[PDB]
RNA sequence: UUAGGACCCGAAAGAUGGUGAACUAUGCCUGGGCAGGGCGAAGCCAGAGGAAACUCUGGUGGAGGUCCGUAGCGGUCCUGACGUGCAAAUCGGUCGUCCGACCUGGGUAUAGGGGCGAAAGACUAAUCGAACCAUCUAGUAGCUGGUUCCCUCCGAAGUUUCCCUCAGGAUAGCUGGCGCUCUCGCAGACCCGACGCACCCCCGCCACGCAGUUUUAUCCGGUAAAGCGAAUGAUUAGAGGUCUUGGGGCCGAAACGAUCUCAACCUAUUCUCAAACUUUAAAUGGGUAAGAAGCCCGGCUCGCUGGCGUGAGCCGGGCGUGGAAUGGAGUGCCUAGUGGGCCACUUUUGGUAAGCAGAACUGGCGCUGCGGGAUGAACCGAACGCCGGGUUAAGGCGCCCGAUGCCGACGCUCAUCAGACCCCAGAAAAGGUGUUGGUUGAUAUAGACAGCAGGACGGUGGCCAUGGAAGUCGGAAUCCGCUAAGGAGUGUGUAACAACUCACCUGCCGAAUCAACUAGCCCUGAAAAUGGAUGGCGCUGGAGCGUCGGGCCCAUACCC
RNA sequence: CAGAUCUUGGUGGUAGUAGCAAAUAUUCAAACGAGAACUUUGAAGGCCGAAGUGGAGAAGGGUUCCAUGUGAACAGCAGU
RNA sequence: CGCGAAGGCCCGCGGCGGGUGUUGACGCGAUGUGAUUUCUGCCCAGUGCUCUGAAUGUCAAAGUGAAGAAAUUCAAUGAAGCGCGGGUAAACGGCGGGAGUAACUAUGACUCUCUUAAGGUAGCCAAAUGCCUCGUCAUCUAAUUAGUGACGCGCAUGAAUGGAUGAACGAGAUUCCCACUGUCCCUACCUACUAUCCAGCGAAACCACAGCCAAGGGAACGGGCUUGGCGGAAUCAGCG
RNA sequence: UAACGCAGGUGUCCUAAGGCGAGCUCAGGGAGGACAGAAACCUCCCGUGGAGCAGAAGGGCAAAAGCUCGCUUGAUCUUGAUUUUCAGUACGAAUACAGACCGUGAAAGCGGGGCCUCACGAUCCUUCUGACCUUUUGGGUUUUAAGCAGGAGGUGUCAGAAAAGUUACCACAGGGAUAACUGGCUUGUGGCGGCCAAGCGUUCAUAGCGACGUCGCUUUUUGAUCCUUCGAUGUCGGCUCUUCCUAUCAUUGUGAAGCAGAAUUCACCAAGCGUUGGAUUGUUCACCCACUAAUAGGGAACGUGAGCUGGGUUUAGACCGUCGUGAGACAGGUUAGUUUUACCCUACUGAUGAUGUGUUGUUGCCAUGGUAAUCCUGCUCAGUACGAGAGGAACCGCAGGUUCAGACAUUUGGUGUAUGUGCUUGGCUGAGGAGCCAAUGGGGCGAAGCUACCAUCUGUGGGAUUAUGACUGAACGCCU
RNA sequence: GUCUACGGCCAUACCACCCUGAACGCGCCCGAUCUCGUCUGAUCUCGGAAGCUAAGCAGGGUCGGGCCUGGUUAGUACUUGGAUGGGAGACCGCCUGGGAAUACCGGGUGCUGUAGGCUU
């Protein structure tokens, strides 16, 4: 169903990463962590823009798929198609559990 | 039938309401567990000071008097 | 099932951020300051909570920083390799690196 | 603990021995009763018809577990009346059968694990899925209820292990009583401690001992943190180097000779992680040792130990208390209650969460009142004999209510939903030239931002798209001159639009102007069910919010 | 003794309240009498309407039968 | 289905005891189904019942032999019942699943196949039995989860644990039409006995104390407590 | 140091996989060699565990604890002590010792099972083994039995009973430590509303919607929980009745369009006022026919059983299907099935009376509480504005209606026991006449009275402002 | 200065290389009668001294990999104890005290006990 991200927003369990003891984990909805002109040498782009968190929270890998597209979808219209370079500095590792109780 | 499980948190008050935490350290702790081969001997060394009057302390008696005579000259 | 035994089975995957962690990062030319600063706030809306946005002092994605970087590249302590720059320390047998290349 | 009930009262049941068929169930003997009408079976007579079989028509006849229906017997519907009634099952209307398997009196039979049953577990003296009466009997019950005078002193548990154990017990634990062995001021008029004191101080003398503490010395671990160009695992992105490779191929030996070209690899780098990964690795924490149970010499003993050493144990002799702070320690019995727990700061597992379930440490509530939180287990202060005086903590000081009736200090805010105090019963992502501060970049006498002074200019519907586009779906394209001044074009609606119109600035007037971020308060975001709650009334130079002063109020606390 | 839906005995509020409504119906005069809606006589109006609100019996009751008298008590008001 | 009486079924504490039986197979006793009409399919593997038995596998009191000093140890011999073998379903009961195939596509005569002791035959229905289900089609209605009539792939229909049907009958269960009406639209009015008031006579349930509310907290729904709104003697008929 | 937390394993396996000693070194990789290949066998090199040690995982280990050889049975007999299981009780397992007899090794040493952590069992009873064993009841011999010590036969609910169902015919002790209703806390799920803005809306992100993401609210959905009641709160729906809410279907006032007019869609102040008649089903729900301005959603212990109904759940009787061998069960179908009490207090609607002005009476004022009116059609405006056209309204008037409210009896209808007057059946006073009885005999017509959307009349004026539109006008020389 | 035999600590002792050797002190080595084990006298065992430092070994070197000890990272992270501290909440500031680790940058590359030689 919906399972809105209000439920899994705080960080209230010990890390439970995808390993041999946790099978059946799906694949995260984000797969391409780098996009733009990736071959650009370090001489090229000296203005590194950051986004920094401010709450010790959890970000769903659902969001990272749409945050990557949303910021990419703008830059393409602004700079060009090989004028920038984007890297998601966060990886979804900590699988989160669900229970169907009807 | 269904019921609640335990909890354990007055374990420290009852603990120290009374209760001295030492085993009464003591001189002459009992010889319980020593090597029997070793212990047999120390039962013999005792046995040949507790037996008789002429053999052992006749040597003790002489040496003591020298301890008696030697020390007095200093005073 | 009546909650007689409720350990969840996995779904979805989440990533955690600490206060000060860096979520997303963008490289660009120095003339595209504004294109970065507002594309990120466009991305900021697909994330729970609030994230600060600022432009880094660090040249590109390198470990090294603002405009002292061009000296070392000239001084021959860094060399550009793809998306990054190698640090050339002096503990390595530079008498077998200078002998190789001054 | 056994019993005589065995604290008192309490079961559903079990056994022995007897009384009932006057209700009812059924068989039998012997007696009583059943208006009035319909339908019209056999059998009989006559008439007609036919060869006969026998067929038609009209009568007579009075059969039936037959029909309408009264007594009698029963009990369908109104789910009618009464429902502390007329009645512990009746009454009114409406109903079924009424010559038969019919209804009824009396006499006799069958009796409880038995009778009897056209069979519903029905009936057996208003009681039946085994009656009634007396006795075993005061039957057992980890299970409810109740337990009778005052004061004083002490005062818990809801946890361990085992149990056909989960509402109970045994066992540790916690609690009380009775003491006992010593120190000890119950120490004198002779002047103590390389050990403690009262006091000449202890001829007798445990000053030795011990702690929910720290100091000093030495051990111990693997949590937080951190790390992965450190092992295992997970994982992204480029660079460079040539082996099997391909896919596209070229030659036709053959092209990883070369060269394009991706690629599995290797090399150094890089992005991000781990409760069941870890090189490092804290805070807090766990034992020990802190002297007489010692320091030190001389001698003796051996059936073990062997260079001649021995390790242990015995005798004898000199030095006694040896880090800080606190008051006395040690020890033996008998033991009732408890073994349903709960809450909070923190640490923390399952869960979306829960006034949910489950754990560690500490403190609370139960067992506990008192001041404050308007009200309340558990929050803040504080622990209770009966009182007077004084001062306080937490709270507060418009009035309810003891206290600001200080001419209290600096500020912020208009709410047609203001705000008003730990736990707490006061909602968010997002917005606001409402308002008050801050940060950053600019521009202003080579003089500002306005407004007056001209406007989206023309080659030009450029070239094209043809998709219609003179600013528009959409196009590699997308300039010139003016350089005050206008993008081969930005918001409105469209037949291609006309049209509204989205900029730069000439001269004057002449000192502050622009933009973006940013936090404080206020506002929007903000929907629910009796009338409705910062505690109420009310409050706006505050009785609202922030940072703070003097003074003042009283608890069973502190002082006399 | 305060309790045990405690045992026995007693008394309240409820309360002068619910209630004295099944089957048509009584009225006038007179008598004894202290007293009369109710007893008795007379007059009238009604019903039970011969499967009876009639005349006799069996079970069962056991003196209720009949007469004289009484005004404690009972006859859910009263009463000769 | 049992039974020819030194018997079947049965009572009984016990006897040359008693009931059926003052009976005798056109009878007594034990069952199942339920008038008539028309039919009563396949399975004896399972669970029972019964029938026989030499060469008998197991088999207990006696009884017989062997060794021992004896108690005893051993062996052979060995009835009924079991084990072995027949019958019986109007005895309890039970009665399949896959593919492929005809001239458009859907269906399947047919063929292949695995598997039981048989594979549900005659009939019948979304029925008192059909979860999906308010099945699909038609009828009656303007509108019908209901009734009816067909269809059958029927979770889970079916032959005496009877199937199907059918004139008469039923205080049995359902649907519709004609007539009728206060059931209703929409309530009104009339009568009798009460209710009501008076004289007389007069009970019982019940009762911690008592009885106005809103919000708060609380054992998480207060009549009492906190903050408020407020409050007047004594009462009569009603009311839920 | 806990939960029906997590990822797993055991009831076994070994005469060697135990005990020694010796000699080697593994996994993996590279380069070379007849067949020979990526994958046999031969050689060299690199090789800190990357292999193996029975199995679960952790720990441990390279001249071993791994591999291969040679010999053996320390897996033997007997005392005690100690550790792990929070009773410092057992079993089990294990560690140091000691007394014996041995194994291997020249040797020092090691070894009384497996490299460590699990692989297991009381009393009673039976069975085997042991000594010149004890007893066998007045003495003796023998057979037999009883003893003492040590193993085995097993209780897996594993500190250890010998044990099948149903009860809807049920019973008793109790339980809110314990379920079915509300009432609580949460909000997954259900419902509703925002933010961002890729697009859809031929043109264009935002007239109307809005994916990828994210934030909340509500308790009218089902859940999760067990706090209150099991010495009883009567548990589904429908009928009747009141009030309340807004998240508004229609009505009054308004904003916007891709809005010409008509119809419409999004929104604001807004709960005053309305939101229907019916077939089927027990229905809440659903689906339909019809009218209408619309046929909006809800709450009050899932309102409302001393208000009713009892249709369906849900007792006892029954039949069918399925299951069970059987009693019986179904969270499948059908049928028949007792609904109790008000007079108490309170509230509520009515009705006497109360304190005070000396006592009475008349005529009136308003402090307060209640509140009430709502909706539509037709004519005209007008076939006009608007539109190519098809189509097509409003404001002011005129006339009437639906819903509701208050009355009234002139008319119409109903009532009727003025028991009024006739007709009339059966019986009864001898008959005529006049009458009576039949619970009001029956039936005509009916005064007064009470009554009906079934007849009749009447139903209203201002003030303050909200939404929105504006005037003047700064902050900010313009502009609002 | 150093070696040999037996060792303690067990990498500052290792590993890759390159350079030089202080009596055969250790080794390389020449053979297989005997002791002894092999497919092989390569290993193991046994008998010697013709040569040899080339190799082992030792000493040194590498702006070496490693390794030990320091420094910055940092008084950052983390945390014992307190509050009627902020925040709806995630969390955060403060007082009291304790207090780390990579990146990066330097320094170091065996000490030694007993017995026995060598002055090459």
């Amino acid at each position: 169903g919906r399972r809105p991200a209000r439920c899994y927003r705080y960080c209230k369990n010990k890390p439970y990463p995808k390993s041999r003891f946790c099978r059946g984990v799906p694949d995260a909805k984000i797969r391409i962590f780098d996009l733009g002109r990736k071959k650009a040498k370090v001489d090229e782009f000296p203005l590194c823009g950051h986004m920094v968190s401010d709450e010790y929270e959890q970000l769903s890998s659902e969001a990272l798929e749409a945050a990557r597209i949303c910021a990419n979808k703008y830059m393409v219209k602004s700079c060009g198609k090989d004028g920038f370079h984007i890297r998601v500095r966060l990886h979804p590792f900590h699988v989160i559990r669900i229970n169907k109780m009807l | 039938a269904k019921s609640k499980n335990h909890t354990t948190h007055n374990q420290s008050r009852k603990w120290h309401r009374n209760g001295i935490k030492k085993p009464r350290s003591q001189r002459y702790e009992s010889l319980k567990g020593v090597d029997p081969k070793f212990l047999r001997n120390m039962r013999f060394a005792k046995k040949h000071n507790k037996k008789g009057l002429k053999k052992m302390q006749a040597n003790n008696a002489k040496a003591m008097a020298a301890r008696a005579e030697a020390i007095k000259a200093l005073v | 099932t009546g909650m007689r035994g409720a350990f969840g089975k996995p779904q979805g995957t989440v990533a955690r951020v600490h206060i000060g962690q860096v979520i997303m990062s963008i490289r660009t030319k120095l003339q595209n300051k504004e294109h970065v600063v507002e594309a990120l706030r466009r991305a900021k809306f697909k994330f729970p909570g609030r994230q600060k946005i600022h432009i880094s002092k660090k040249w590109g994605f390198t470990k090294f920083n603002a405009d002292e970087f061009e000296d070392m590249v000239a001084e021959k302590r860094l060399i550009p390799d793809g998306c990054g720059v190698k640090y050339i320390p002096n503990r390595g047998p530079l008498d077998k690196w200078r002998a190789l290349h001054s």
